[PDB]
């Protein structure tokens, strides 16, 4: 239970993870469950893992990328490598594995059978069991809402300062 | 060089329509 | 990981409709469902067609950079095309496969009214599996795994070509990245 004066939606209603209630404006009202858990996992995801990249890239950087990428960091390195092709792969093939995770979604929507969020990607058969993936249901969700909120942070930190994030946070 | 049917661009010209013509009742029935 | 039934190939995919598994090389990999819109028949036998025929591409695209006939002149096969454009053999070669497709055609619509199985084109000269069943399957899935692997790798080579300029065996070679990127800057 998330603000205690209003009320959840009733799309709401538990047996969802992370459902403390919070959604005042009503999206749930209109559009369906399993989308938008499924968007939000891919937008936690997303930004997870960018927010990761984002740090390893303001701390250490690959051998090599300084003689082409120059001294460009966040969006001056995205107008660099979208000249130099990088993100045109990355967009190539990320684009192709989303046309199977848009007929994961398909399926799912039409009665397959699948989560939101479920790939199927558990390598090590980490977490597969009992009440611990449940725990690292729970913790995925939030670690990407924290992560979501972080990479919007440090994309308007390099849009104000011109700044990595670890050296903005130690030159303030 | 050569001009009009004997030309090589008419050839691949008429095999792309006879592909065509070929690709309606074949994915036709492969529909039904 | 969530319980319920999914494709082999893929986990998060469920197996298609008409993927039952009675055909060679079916791990159950349609996720757009184009064998839902058409035919499996259809669309076995035009999978098939590409793969052969980007076998024999491939075949071609390795041997005529690795040995050219006394006849015709040392050139590299992508422009070759338009060589042999210009010298008439190629559209002798469009008449002939066109005749050879003409009879196609015919087995195609027999294949479905379901009188011949897709692609079964009854050519086995030298019988490797004609008498032997158990060998004709092994021999099917060997076929189709081929036709794949020849429609990537004859792809691969062809858009190698385009960038690089090389040939297949001069670029394993020769090996050089693109657009100059070893001393690019500002790239
Ligand atoms: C260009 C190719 C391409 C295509 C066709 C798709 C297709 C899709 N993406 Mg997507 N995506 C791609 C590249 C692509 N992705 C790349 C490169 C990224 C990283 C920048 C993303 C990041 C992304 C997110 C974060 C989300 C999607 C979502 C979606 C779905 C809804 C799209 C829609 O209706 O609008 C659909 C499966 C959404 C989704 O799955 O909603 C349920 C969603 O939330 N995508
Ligand atoms: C998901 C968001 C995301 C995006 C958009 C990018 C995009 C980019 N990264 Mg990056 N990276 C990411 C995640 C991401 N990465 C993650 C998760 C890590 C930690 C492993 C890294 C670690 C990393 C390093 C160490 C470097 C880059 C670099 C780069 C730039 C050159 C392309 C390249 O070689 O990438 C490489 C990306 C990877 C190898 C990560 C792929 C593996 C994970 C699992 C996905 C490019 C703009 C280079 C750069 O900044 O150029 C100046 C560079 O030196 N990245
Ligand atoms: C995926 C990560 C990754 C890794 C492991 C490497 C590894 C390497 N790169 Mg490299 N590179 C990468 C991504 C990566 N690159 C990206 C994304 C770019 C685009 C900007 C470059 C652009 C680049 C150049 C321009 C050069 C290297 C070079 C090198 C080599 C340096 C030799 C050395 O110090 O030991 C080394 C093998 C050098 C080399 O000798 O390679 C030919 C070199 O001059 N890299
Ligand atoms: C720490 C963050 C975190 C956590 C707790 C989870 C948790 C989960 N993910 Mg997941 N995921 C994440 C990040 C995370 N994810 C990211 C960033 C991506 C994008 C590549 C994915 C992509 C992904 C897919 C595609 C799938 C999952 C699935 C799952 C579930 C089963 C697998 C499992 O237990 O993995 C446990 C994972 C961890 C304990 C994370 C370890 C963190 C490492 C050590 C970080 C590496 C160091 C780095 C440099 C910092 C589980 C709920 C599967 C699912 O939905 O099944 C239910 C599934 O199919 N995830
Ligand atoms: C029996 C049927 C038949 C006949 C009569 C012809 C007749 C002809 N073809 Mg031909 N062709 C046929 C079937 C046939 N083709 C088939 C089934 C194919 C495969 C699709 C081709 C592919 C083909 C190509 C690619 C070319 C011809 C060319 C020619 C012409 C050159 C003849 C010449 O002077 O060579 C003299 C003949 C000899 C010296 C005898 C030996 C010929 C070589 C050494 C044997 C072949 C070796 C190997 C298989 C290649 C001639 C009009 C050429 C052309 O257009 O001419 C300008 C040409 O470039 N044909
Ligand atoms: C290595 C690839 C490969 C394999 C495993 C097969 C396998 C098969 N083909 Mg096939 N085929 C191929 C390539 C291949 N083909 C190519 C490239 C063509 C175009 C010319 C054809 C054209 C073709 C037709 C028209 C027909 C078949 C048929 C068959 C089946 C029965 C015939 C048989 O026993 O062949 C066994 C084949 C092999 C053991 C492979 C021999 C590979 C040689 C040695 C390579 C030549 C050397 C070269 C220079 C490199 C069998 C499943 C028949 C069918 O559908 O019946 C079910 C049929 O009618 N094939
Ligand atoms: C059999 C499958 C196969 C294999 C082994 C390769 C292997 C290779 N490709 Mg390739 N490719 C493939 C299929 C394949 N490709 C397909 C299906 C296409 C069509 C989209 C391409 C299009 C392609 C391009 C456009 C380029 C490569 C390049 C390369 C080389 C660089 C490797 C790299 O950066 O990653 C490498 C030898 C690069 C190259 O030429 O290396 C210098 C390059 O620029 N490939
Ligand atoms: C528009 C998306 C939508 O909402 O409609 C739902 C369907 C997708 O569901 C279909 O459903 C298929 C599973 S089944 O039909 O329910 O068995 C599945 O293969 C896939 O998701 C899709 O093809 O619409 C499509 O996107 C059509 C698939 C596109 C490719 C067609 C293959 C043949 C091309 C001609
Ligand atoms: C050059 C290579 C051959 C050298 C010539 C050696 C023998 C001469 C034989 C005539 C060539 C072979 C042959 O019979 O060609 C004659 C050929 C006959 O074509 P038609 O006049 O039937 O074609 C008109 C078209 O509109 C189709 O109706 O004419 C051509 O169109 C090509 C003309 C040569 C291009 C002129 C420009
Ligand atoms: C799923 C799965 C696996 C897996 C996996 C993987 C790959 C899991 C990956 C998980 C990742 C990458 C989590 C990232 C979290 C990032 C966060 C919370 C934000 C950080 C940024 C911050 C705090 C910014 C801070 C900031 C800074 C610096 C300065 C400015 C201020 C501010 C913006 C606040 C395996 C491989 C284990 C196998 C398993 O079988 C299946
Ligand atoms: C455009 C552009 C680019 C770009 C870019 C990019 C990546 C732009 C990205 C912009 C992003 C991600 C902005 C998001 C900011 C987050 C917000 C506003 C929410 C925070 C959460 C809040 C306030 C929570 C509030 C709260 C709520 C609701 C719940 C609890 C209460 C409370 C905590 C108060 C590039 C890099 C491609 C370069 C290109 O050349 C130019």
């Amino acid at each position: 239970q998330a603000i205690p004066g209003s009320e959840p939606p009733p799309a709401l209603d538990g047996t969802w993870v992370g459902d403390v209630g919070f959604d005042p404006l009503g999206f749930s009202r209109v559009i369906d469950m399993r989308w938008l858990r499924e968007a939000e996992l891919k937008h936690g995801r997303v930004c997870m893992l960018a927010a990761t990249g984002m740090i390893v890239q303001d701390i250490a950087l690959f051998p090599g990328v300084t003689k082409t990428f120059g001294p460009a960091k966040i969006t001056a390195l995205h107008d660099v490598a979208v000249k130099q092709g990088s993100m045109q792969q990355l967009l190539v093939w990320l684009g192709f594995l989303e046309i199977f995770g848009f007929v994961a979604i398909v399926q799912m929507l039409q009665g397959s059978g699948r989560q939101p969020g479920d790939f199927g990607f558990d390598p090590l058969n980490c977490g597969a069991n009992t009440d611990t993936l449940a725990r690292r249901q729970l913790v995925e969700l939030k670690n990407g809402r924290l992560a979501m909120i972080a990479t919007g942070g440090m994309i308007h930190h390099f849009f104000l300062t011109g700044k990595g994030p670890i050296e903005f946070i130690t030159t303030l | 060089e050569p001009q009009g049917l004997t030309a090589p661009i008419v050839h691949f010209g008429s095999v792309i329509s006879l592909w065509l013509l070929f690709a309606l009742p074949v994915w036709s029935a492969a529909y039904k | 990981v969530f319980p319920g039934q999914f494709s082999d190939s893929v986990p998060f995919l469920k197996q298609p409709t008409n993927l039952d598994g009675s055909y060679v090389g079916d791990v159950g990999f349609d996720p757009l469902g184009f064998s839902d819109v058409f035919d499996i028949r259809v669309l076995r036998e035009a999978e098939l067609k590409h793969g052969r025929i980007a076998m024999l591409a491939t075949l071609g695209m390795v041997v005529q950079e690795a040995y050219t006939f006394p006849f015709f002149d040392k050139v590299l096969p992508i422009p070759a095309h338009d060589v042999i454009v210009k010298s008439g053999g190629m559209s002798q070669i469009l008449l002939w496969t066109s005749f050879a497709e003409i009879f196609g055609g015919i087995a195609l619509f027999q294949t479905i009214q379901g009188k011949r199985a897709p692609g079964d084109y009854s050519f086995d000269p030298l019988n490797l599996s004609a008498n032997d069943l158990e060998k004709r399957e092994r021999y099917a899935l060997a076929e189709i795994k081929h036709s794949r692997l020849a429609m990537l790798a004859f792809s691969g080579m062809v858009h190698q070509y385009f960038i690089t300029n090389q040939g297949v065996i001069e670029q394993i070679n020769n090996f050089r990245p693109i657009n100059g990127f070893p001393d690019a800057t500002f790239s």
